[PDB]
DNA sequence: TCAAGTACTTTTTCCGG
RNA sequence: AGGA
DNA sequence: AAGTACTTGA
């Protein structure tokens, strides 16, 4: 049944889910499109921990003496101290990474962290230490421009909608949303300076991989959806063995939107 | 009633099935001795012939994308990418 | 709109599509003692304009028919006042995408 | 041995549709039938030698195609003609959407 | 083998429904269909030009088709015609009949509600075919008389006259593949008290039918070009040709003809009764005695398995295969003999796991490949290694069974006088043996997965089991308990390319189903690694050059 | 496989009418008045007087010459001769359908040169008759305009007896002198 | 909307419970599937089997020759879009490798 | 009559042929199948013009078959000939039957009674001729016919004619 | 006019006498 | 009547 | 094992 009813859905060549009349199903398939395969356990670190930690791992203050990058972190450090300017930079950063944080506990309720998303960010910078050989001794050759702004330009090209309108336009921001907020947690400059102490090339091959797997990660139109759907329902099922009816029964009275069911229950 | 090329917007990135396709055909071409766009360096099975022209972007096709109105994007396989 | 009490005679009720274009609406004083647009599983609702909708169907190159449906009867197709053929945009929070925007057309 | 019903679904689930299509047609039933382009149906009298082609009651000896379907189809639209249903054939279209 | 035909070659790109015409019937009809006698010319076995083949489709497999020329494999059947004495309803409209009926006047053919009812109007205007006219029905069937005067568009004082006819609508109900009115009445204005009861005639029904305007009928599901309602009561019978009914014939000199022949002969008897009854003195109840039995075998041949008891039972006890049980669902027609089909260059045996298998491989037991052939094209590239697999021949392995000229004609290398002397042309097929790293779809039913059929290369091996890694296993759910899994052989280079390029086991590894690898290390290897690697766990020099040696990508190291 | 043309027309089921075709201008569907071009454009009937004709067979077989050759690099009874060894260079041979047709129409051809073929068709097309009379009129000899209006009988009311006359006169004098 | 979300939790609780994981996408794809028609459409012959879809497609699925009789009556026509009708007529699906079309140009032909 | 025609021949290419002669291939081919056919659709198909612009288009590669399949979009020209038309021609036979007239790619043929009564068929001559007391009707002479009727007939149409009417008859 | 029983409908993994 |  | 549709008395 969840075959035969699933069969024609399938990704059109506009991101769209539609079946057999193109009517829409889903406007981009799974709300995010992306390709399950490409997707793994990631966590959002802005989301969780003290209001107070969280300003310690994210808060660069150039303005203040014990809150500037220390020049042991970057080249720039020394000249860096009380630049206006700059800090106009850093406030903006900062002020997104609280932003993003409010949101995250909109969406996730319980403050759960760890979400499936694509592009494993915590390898590409594993494999940026290994590939360079990061020396966390030397000062980074990055400037805060080249991190703040990097970062800012590497969110335009990852790319899921392409579309000249703003509803398209619109579509494609909402549909990257996530995928940003756990891309701007891992790459806030203390973050990038203090934490993975990159290079500007470390960094730059970081961003270009980010990249080039994000677009990798987006599924294929063509791809047979319904079916996958379908039989990625339907198989475990099959391995199936207050006290309210559960398993393939439950599962049985849901599919037939059973009216007279077995268990009924409100959580008050 | 076809995309102008300066109005598409599908994946300028080669899908799976198209790659899998574009193989299937040109290796399907190659065995029904038809003419071979590239030097086979001792090349003899007529898909790594065909893998050998799609690597030179040396194959003469055209994926026409269908969106589900009915109208379509023309791409040549000498312009997808082929990140796969 | 008529808040009534406990109910509304068939007699009375025969008025009610009588004098258009004005439209009127019936509803049980009971039903709105909790606001259902503001629970949990109750998303954004968002009524298109002639234009807005225009440009969605254009936008997507859709026929009306291909459009996700919401019943004219629909708590919030009621709470809006939705007449068939009105277009909601429904902004939900997605744990795939952080936010998605869905579409729905009154029935 | 029998490509049944579940593997044709995880075969549309890879996109494999040339393989499903061989599998259906050049592996097992394939037939060739004559359609009439009037009145989609099996009616044209191909006497394919001759180069005759024909389907009287059109009196459609030009507009004709040749067609290739599964055998069990054919069948199946011969099946369904001897209950009165016609299961017109159509090479073109008119609906679009 | 079908052969070169010089019409141009189309696919169907729409199926358009609709119902037959009598005048259709007769149109395409290349003979009637007279006689309810098989063949024997008098006993003299060749075809009757009466019932199976009058000028239809041919029996004999030698001796062509009378009307093509073709014969047997080309020649689909030819429909043909029995015209019937009576008309009879189509066993699976009498429901969409009774409701038309329901729905209009049964004495004008007009609808007994209009655009001056407002819930009328309301329920005419629903786009759905369908569902427009299942809102029509439950209007129009409480409306029990044809209205000629209905009040204005405005005043109930001044009654408007639409269309005429006054007549009081009978009540219909069904008696079993028959339609019976009770009308209301008048007398004394009460009267029902004891109402009019009589059976409405196939003959009345059809007449109001044909009355049915075509915006009336247009309003209601039907369509005045493939679908007239006219067309659910049947006055020309199709006859399907033998290929549709063929006689299991046996021997030489004994039948086997199909229930669906016999079933025919029994609707032409039942019409020839009928036929004669009626031109002669018509006894009157005889006649719709003789009738009642034609609806009944014209109902029985296209639906056995009726609400109305009595099952068509042939004489043997078992009933009669109506035309609805071929296509009814799992085996049969749709879902058995087109969703799923049994196919060719396709092979199943008993399954054992292989240590020394890549993940990626199948091994395919000697005399497996030695059956299935892959379609080969003799090519300035293969020329001299096809040659080779050609005088190999069939029984060696890397051999071939078959080659395949342009000049249509398949050798077949196991008896042809010039297996040995054989000069191969480019562009012949050579049908080659399953050789080591053909692709190869490998299944494992109930097939509930995609990974449940997976694309393997092929190794050819001795002993007569498919050989799989065993980390392949969870996929496909197997184990070696006496399981047996389906290979299927593709056969262009196309389809291949599908199968290496889309479905090859290493694409399968991390699946979409769970975001997570579908396989890993199992038993043995699981249960070896964790005593491997304790810290406890070392090895001497002479174990650990043959532990190096083991691994085939070794740097050297 | 067989040729195609520009009209679209959807023949569902409903087989017939294949109304005759007669000169009270009722040609085929295929010679109806306004025709498609392959590029979509609603264009007019081009029908040929057999003068007018042989001059654009000649042209594209003359022109075909030219391409030929070019991919090959890496009196009446006079111009019958000159036509049968064009036809033996540009045509299939087999084509016995062409070499009759050029042979008739060089034999039967009213106007020798595209300048005298030229002023014919201003003349002609200035009448508004349908494409077939104007042909008709520059194929076919007439001295009355009762001689015209009799074997183009669908001129019957289009043109003054005068006009048609004045017209009969100035074809006449275009006539090629052989 | 609200019926959509606890569609999918009471979905996604079956899964859990037996303690396994199908990702997000499929439930959600079935859920939404139930959901677009504007109410509550049963997985079953008498919900979406009773839809728009074509003929053919809609008879290899519970009621077969109901379904072409019906499609008879009202002259149905078959898109030929189903993945279904496709399998019917013997032909390429637009599924994956059939959702485009392969074509040769003749102008980078010659500049190979 | 005689018209221009604009047409489209659907082409079935083999790959063998996806070389660089491809255009020039299938510009021949469509040639060697469309040029001198005859239709009753169309008519005699006799002359393929303006070769240099034939409209190729892209072809489509059939899926099993690796062969490409190309709309060839071209413009020709046409006899179709009709009933009512009145064709000038040239005899060609004659028999006690009639006379057949040559006219460009067809042969109408004139009944003996479809002719004044007056020209009476006479053996007796070399070739057999028709004679009026005015007119000598035979194999060479140039005829008017009045087409009354045609006939689709394969690779060819035939019609039947008058020299019966007035304007008609021997030229 | 509407509750309640009536007719009566329909499915159920894969592969030798 | 059995097998996974 | 649970339905859809239709018909029956308050
Ligand atoms: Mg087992
Ligand atoms: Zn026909
Ligand atoms: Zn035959
Ligand atoms: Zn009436």
């Amino acid at each position: 049944r969840l075959v035969k009813a699933l069969e024609d859905i399938m990704v059109h060549y506009d991101n769209t889910t539609r079946n057999s009349l193109g009517n829409v199903i889903q406007f981009i398939y799974g709300e995010d499109g992306m390709d399950a395969a490409h997707i793994e356990k990631q966590s959002l670190d802005t989301i969780g921990g003290s209001d107070a930690a969280f300003e310690k791992r994210y808060r660069v203050d150039l303005l203040n003496t014990d809150h500037t990058l220390d020049p042991s972190l970057l080249e720039s450090g020394s000249e860096i101290l009380g630049d206006l300017k700059l800090q106009v930079l850093l406030d903006e950063e900062y002020k997104q990474l609280v932003k993003d944080r409010k949101f995250l506990r909109e969406v996730f309720v319980d403050g759960e962290a760890n979400w499936p998303l694509p592009v494993n960010i915590r390898r590409i910078i594993q494999n940026a230490q290994q590939t360079f050989h990061i020396d966390h001794t030397k000062p980074s050759d990055l400037t805060i421009k080249d991190i703040v702004l990097g970062v800012k330009d590497l969110q335009e090209n990852l790319l899921v909608l392409r579309g000249k309108n703003e509803i398209i336009q619109n579509a494609q921001r909402d549909a990257v949303t996530l995928f940003c907020c756990l891309l701007r947690s891992r790459l806030a400059t203390r973050r990038v300076l203090q934490e993975y102490r990159l290079t500007k090339q470390a960094f730059d091959w970081v961003l270009s991989n980010i990249e080039a797997q994000f677009l990798r990660s987006v599924v294929h139109p063509g791809e047979m959806v319904g079916v996958l759907a379908a039989q990625s329902i339907g198989e475990p099922a099959t391995q199936m063995t207050k006290k309210v009816t559960s398993g393939v029964p439950r599962l049985k009275e849901i599919l037939n939107v059973a009216k007279n069911m077995k268990t009924p229950s409100l959580t008050v | 009633k076809a995309i102008p090329k300066d109005q598409r917007a599908t994946t300028p990135y080669m899908t799976k099935y198209e790659r899998a396709r574009i193989l299937g055909t040109r290796a399907l071409q190659i065995s029904m001795n038809a003419p071979v766009f590239v030097d086979l360096e001792g090349e003899t099975d007529p898909l790594r012939i065909a893998m050998k022209e799609l690597a030179e972007k040396k194959i003469p096709l055209v994926i026409r994308r269908y969106l589900p109105d009915g109208s379509f994007e023309d791409w040549s396989v000498e312009e997808l990418i082929v990140d796969l | 709109i008529f808040v009534y009490q406990n109910n509304i005679t068939p007699s009375a009720m025969k008025l009610v599509p009588s004098i258009p274009p004005a439209t009127i609406e019936t509803f049980n004083e009971a039903a709105l003692v909790v606001n259902i647009t503001h629970h949990e599983l109750v998303p954004k609702h968002i009524r298109l304009s002639s234009d807005e909708k225009r440009e969605l169907l254009k936008r997507y190159r859709l026929k009306e028919s291909q459009l996700p449906r919401i019943q004219r009867a629909d708590p919030v197709a009621l709470y809006l006042g939705l007449k068939r053929g009105e277009v909601v945009k429904i902004i939900r929070k997605s744990e795939t995408s952080g936010r998605y925007a869905s579409y729905r057309i009154c029935m | 041995l029998r490509f049944g019903e579940m593997e044709r679904d995880c075969m549309i689930a890879h996109g494999a549709a040339s393989f499903l299509k061989e599998r259906l047609m050049e592996a097992s039933d394939a037939f060739r039938v004559h359609i009439c382009g009037i009145c989609g149906l099996m009616t044209v009298i191909a006497k394919l030698n001759h180069n005759q082609f024909e389907c009287k009651g059109c009196d459609n000896k030009i507009d004709i195609y040749q067609i290739h379907i599964p055998y069990a189809a054919k069948l199946l639209f011969q099946e369904l003609m001897a209950m009165n249903i016609t299961p017109r054939l159509y090479t073109d279209r008119s609906r679009d959407f | 083998g079908q052969q070169y035909s010089s019409a141009p070659l189309r696919t169907v790109k729409e199926v358009q429904f609709g119902l037959f015409s009598p005048e259709e019937v007769r149109a395409i009809s290349v003979a009637k269909i007279r006689f309810p006698e098989t063949m024997d010319e008098t006993q003299t076995r060749a075809k009757i030009g009466g019932l199976n083949d009058p000028r239809l489709g041919s029996i004999d497999r030698n001796l062509k088709c009378q009307t093509c020329q073709e014969g047997m494999n080309e020649c689909p059947g030819h429909f043909g015609h029995i015209d019937l004495a009576k008309p009879v309803f189509h066993v699976g409209f009498i429901a969409k009949i009774k409701k038309v009926c329901e729905c209009v006047c049964m004495h004008c053919g007009k609808l007994l509600l209009d655009e001056h009812n407002e819930l009328m109007r309301q329920a005419l205007a629903i786009k759905d075919s369908k569902k427009r006219f299942a809102a029509i029905w439950t209007l129009c069937k409480t409306k029990m008389v044809c209205e000629t005067d209905v009040p204005s568009e405005d005043d109930p004082t001044q009654l408007v006259s639409r269309g005429g006819c006054g007549n009081t609508q009978p009540t219909i109900r069904k008696d079993g593949l028959k339609l019976v009115g009770s009308w209301k009445k008048d007398r004394a204005t009460g009267d029902a008290d004891e109402p009019e009861l009589r059976v409405l005639s196939t003959e009345e029904i059809l007449n109001i039918f044909k009355h049915i305007s075509v915006k009336d009928f247009t309003s209601l599901g039907f369509n005045e070009v493939f679908s007239r309602p006219e067309w659910m009561i049947l006055t020309c019978l199709p006859v399907p040709p033998p290929p549709v009914r063929p006689s299991i014939s046996f021997n030489e000199s004994q039948r086997g003809e199909d229930d669906l022949t016999f079933k025919l002969a029994d609707i032409l008897k039942a019409n020839i009764s009928l036929e004669t009854l009626e031109h002669n003195g018509a006894p009157h109840h005889a006649i719709e005695e003789a009738e009642s039995l034609l609806q009944f075998h014209v109902a029985t041949y296209m639906d056995n398995d009726i609400a109305g008891q009595p099952q068509a039972l042939q004489k043997s006890g078992r009933p009669v295969k109506s035309i609805r049980a071929r296509l009814k669902g799992k085996e049969g027609r749709i879902r058995g003999n087109l969703m799923g089909k049994r196919v060719d260059f396709s092979a199943r045996t008993v399954i054992s796991g292989d240590p020394n298998l890549e993940l990626d491989q199948v091994g395919v037991p000697k005399s497996i490949a030695k059956t299935l052939t892959y379609p080969e094209v003799v090519t300035p590239y293969n020329i001299d290694r096809l040659t080779q697999l050609v005088r190999n021949g069939p029984n060696e392995h890397p051999g071939a069974k078959y080659v395949i000229r342009d000049s249509g004609d398949r050798i077949d290398l196991r008896y042809s006088k010039r297996a040995g002397d054989i000069q191969l042309q480019y562009g012949w097929k050579v049908e080659r043996h399953i050789m080591d790293n053909d692709p190869v779809l490998f299944n494992r039913q109930p097939s509930l997965h995609k990974m449940s059929m997976m694309a393997h290369r092929v190794k050819v091996i001795p002993y007569s089991t498919f050989r799989l890694n065993l980390s392949v296993t969870s996929p496909y759910n197997a184990d070696f308990d006496g399981d047996e899994m389906n290979l299927h052989v593709p056969q262009s280079e196309e389809t291949r390319a599908e199968l290496s390029q889309l479905c090859a086991v290493p694409l399968q590894i991390v699946s979409p189903q769970s975001n997570k690898p579908c396989m890993g290390i199992v038993q043995d290897t699981l249960c070896g690694i964790r005593k491997l690697t304790l810290r406890d766990t070392f090895i001497e020099l002479d174990q650990v050059l043959n532990m190096l040696y083991w691994v085939p990508d070794w740097d050297g190291v | 496989v067989s040729t195609s043309t520009f009209q679209t027309r959807r023949r569902r089921l409903k087989k017939v009418e294949e109304e005759e075709n007669a000169a009270t201008l009722q040609l085929g569907q295929e010679f109806q008045l306004k025709q498609i071009n392959h590029q979509g454009e609603e264009e007019e009937l081009i029908a040929l007087n057999l003068s007018e004709a042989r001059l654009v067979i000649k042209e594209a077989l003359v022109e075909r010459r030219r391409a030929f050759k070019r991919s090959q690099k890496k009196t009446r009874e006079k111009e019958l001769e000159s036509i049968d060894v064009l036809l033996e260079q540009t045509t299939g041979g087999n084509n016995k359908d062409l070499k009759n047709t050029m042979q008739y129409l060089t034999n039967f051809s009213r106007f020798r040169d595209q300048e005298t073929v030229g002023a014919v068709i201003q003349l002609l097309k200035s009448t508004g008759l349908h494409p077939f009379e104007v042909a008709q009129l520059g194929s076919l000899a007439c001295d009355t305009a009762d001689e015209a209006k009799t074997l183009i009988p669908s001129l019957n009311n289009k043109i003054s007896d005068d006009e048609l006359e004045r017209i009969l006169k100035e074809l006449s004098n275009l006539e090629t002198l052989y | 909307e609200a019926g959509r979300a606890a569609l999918y939790k009471e979905v996604y609780n079956v899964i859990a419970s037996d303690g396994s994981y199908v990702n997000y996408r499929h439930m959600a794809l079935l859920v939404d599937v139930m959901t677009t028609q504007g109410g509550l459409t049963s997985v079953t012959r008498h919900g979406f089997n009773r839809s728009n879809t074509g003929a053919l497609m809609r008879c290899s699925f519970e009621e077969t020759v109901e379904i072409l009789f019906e499609a008879g009556a009202s002259a149905e026509l078959d898109d030929c879009r189903g993945v279904s009708e496709n399998v019917i007529l013997g032909q390429m699906a637009p599924i994956g490798t059939g959702a485009f079309d392969v074509m040769i140009d003749e102008e980078s032909l010659v500049k190979y | 009559m005689f018209f221009i025609k604009d047409l489209s021949l659907n082409i079935t290419l083999h790959p063998s042929f996806f070389g660089p002669r491809m255009k020039q291939y299938l510009k021949t081919k469509l040639l060697e199948e469309v040029e001198g056919s005859c239709t009753g659709k169309f008519g005699y198909i006799l002359c393929v013009l303006d070769y240099d612009n034939i409209d190729i288009q892209r072809g489509r590669i059939l899926p099993t078959d690796g062969s490409a399949e190309f709309n060839v979009k071209y413009r020709a020209v046409v006899f179709k000939p009709f009933k009512g038309e009145v064709v000038d021609g040239t005899v060609v036979s004659c028999s006690q039957h009639g006379f057949e007239v040559q006219v460009g790619p067809m042969k109408v043929f004139v009944t003996k009674h479809l002719m004044p009564q007056d020209l009476t068929f006479n053996a007796g001559s070399n070739p057999p001729s028709y004679q009026s007391s005015e007119d000598v009707i035979t194999i060479k002479s140039r005829i008017r016919v009045k087409i009354e009727g045609c006939i689709s007939q394969v690779s060819s149409i035939h019609a039947i004619g008058s020299i019966k009417e007035d304007y008609l008859g021997a030229i």
